[PDB]
């Protein structure tokens, strides 16, 4: 039960592949970032912009 | 005899009083303009800070 897919979850991941998932953190929270998400101030302060 | 009138100064690191003989227009905002700041020329979008 602890390395096949639980039902519960959004998505169908083991309950030690979320625990993996939850133990490296990655730069991008997705691949759309909109030129008006940073527009201002907000550039030369997010790395990715 | 020769005289001899040597100018000093510095460009583009501090506020500016002299300036030349070209007229100044007004101000866009929240568009892609070619802009000159005290002879600081340059391309982008210009937003309140």
């Amino acid at each position: 039960s602890q390395i096949l897919p639980d039902p519960s979850k959004p998505s169908k991941r083991s309950p030690i592949e979320d625990l993996l998932f939850n133990k490296v953190t990655l730069a991008d929270a997705g691949f759309i970032k909109q030129y008006g998400d940073c527009l201002g101030d907000i550039a030369a302060r997010d790395l990715i912009c | 005899p020769y005289r001899v009138v040597v100018l000093s100064f510095e460009l583009l690191h501090a506020p500016a009083t002299v300036c030349g003989p070209k007229k100044s227009t007004n101000l866009v905002k929240n568009k892609c303009v070619n802009f000159n700041f005290n002879g600081l020329t340059g391309t982008g979008v210009l937003t309140e800070s």
